[PDB]
């Protein structure tokens, strides 16, 4: 019985949020 | 001259009715914000700024001050959920939406990376986002015949901006919007600046983290060739969101799968499974268990190009988490492959290191590894060969593993290991 299993734990990943230091 | 005034100091200044005072004052603000060491966000916000920083960006005749005021909420909203919340409740998604046309590049940059930030705040804000409209102008800011025309800056942000729109799920992007914005991805994909692949990729990788019919819209825009090629490249910026994306897609259908391997993927996996970042190991060998959940022609395929070795090197010696993954992988080619398939894989070495790991503590792993050894003998009874596995099990010092795992605080490893030695070794 063999299954496809998506990713364990999916969230080097770009910043969610970025601050401006100019 | 603007550096390091106080909180009220940029209240007075914000609170005159000049507007040449209220542009000092909210460049004093943008510097406090633009400081490394912890900016005083809450400070800013709890003095009643947000509002009056908004009204700000619609001032079309003091182009400055829409710029000082946009980086500054952008600062603002680039913390916490808490603070991002704010600079949404001061009215400013419409207002940064309405800067996307500016004739100035630095400003319609600044409401790129605001708008940004929101949406990287979660489903609820990037949805908030696209449905006061920003999606339109955002593309037709990368509606031109070459992107290399563009500043580099300023196409990194629209593309970090674009990523973040793809992001997240629970729900995932709206499909219409999907649909908008996957042409000017592949665009992007294409380029030749790495951090614009390195987003791209990302964003590639968000949009297949779903079920069968995202990964279909992805698929039938021929983005498979070229993230086996990123797949190939030397920046691991690079090759982890492609690996990550070529994953995901093979979490799909037979067919979808089908597609990653004809463009190549499989060639590329002796240096992924190889690889010295931990990482790349573990989701190469993540992509290649469920590559081995497919069809017996596609399981063929991974024997031809001679990666079951690599297999058995992984689970050999590996993090861990590698070794797991590749139980996964070996137990789903023991359900779905052919004898001649399963004779190769003893032939190749796999029951020594499956035997090894029998002595971890993960209870889940060695149920499948129990899995994995019943598919084996329930192909060697069809050989009659079953008693040279059974003693090949018993020297290299299994048998005495599994006789141990009868006595499991787990039911059916008990139950599977107990099964094992009186059906086997009787």
């Amino acid at each position: 019985p063999s299954v496809k299993r998506p990713h364990a734990s999916p969230d080097d990943q770009p910043a969610r949020k970025r601050l401006d230091f100019g | 001259g603007t550096v390091n005034w106080s909180v009220e100091d940029i209240v007075k200044g914000i609170n005159s009715n000049n507007l040449e005072s209220q542009l000092q004052a909210t460049q004093a603000a943008r510097k406090l914000l633009s400081r490394e060491k912890q900016p005083p966000i809450d400070n800013i916000i709890r003095a009643g700024l947000i509002p009056k920083f908004v009204s700000f960006l619609g001032k079309t005749d003091c182009s400055p001050i829409q710029f000082e005021s946009a980086w500054a909420l952008t600062n603002i909203a680039s913390g916490t959920s808490e603070q991002t919340k704010a600079v949404v409740d001061g009215g400013a998604i419409p207002a940064f939406i309405s800067l996307l046309a500016s004739p100035h590049a630095h400003i319609s940059e600044q409401a790129v990376w605001a708008l940004g930030n929101i949406a990287g705040d979660g489903s609820a804000f990037r949805d908030l986002v696209i449905k006061h409209g920003a999606i339109d102008p955002l593309l037709a800011l990368l509606a031109v015949p070459d992107l290399s025309t563009l500043a580099c800056g300023y196409l990194r942000n629209l593309t970090w901006t674009l990523s973040n729109l793809c992001r997240n799920k629970n729900p995932a992007p709206p499909l219409d919007a999907v649909e908008q914005i996957l042409p000017t991805l592949v665009r992007l994909l294409h380029h030749n600046d790495p951090e614009v692949l390195a987003d791209s990729c990302w964003a590639i990788s968000y949009l297949t983290d779903g079920p069968n019919e995202r990964i279909e819209m992805v698929v039938k825009k021929g983005v498979v060739p070229q993230l086996v090629k990123l797949l190939g490249a030397t920046e691991l910026p690079i090759v982890t969101p492609a690996l990550r994306a070529i994953g995901n897609i093979v979490t799909g259908t037979d067919e979808q799968t089908q597609k990653v391997i004809d463009a190549g993927a499989l060639a590329v996996f002796p240096s992924l499974l190889t690889n010295p970042k931990t990482n790349i190991q573990k989701e190469a060998t993540w992509t290649m268990s469920n590559i081995t959940a497919g069809r017996q022609d596609q399981i063929q395929q991974v024997v031809n190009h001679g990666l079951v070795p690599f297999l058995v090197g992984v689970l050999s010696k590996a993090d861990f988490k590698t070794q797991k993954e590749a139980a996964w992988a070996i137990t789903n080619y023991t359900s779905g492959g052919t004898v001649e398939q399963i004779v190769y894989l003893v032939h190749c070495g796999i029951i020594e290191p499956l035997m090894n790991l029998l002595s971890a503590k993960d209870t889940k792993i060695i149920q499948v590894i129990l899995d994995a050894i019943s598919n084996i003998f329930q192909a060697a009874e069809k050989l009659g060969e079953t008693e040279k596995l059974s003693i090949m099990i018993e020297e290299c010092g299994g048998l005495d593993k599994i006789e141990a795992l009868q006595r499991h605080e787990n039911e059916s490893v008990y139950k599977a290991s107990l099964n094992l030695i009186e059906k086997y070794f009787s």
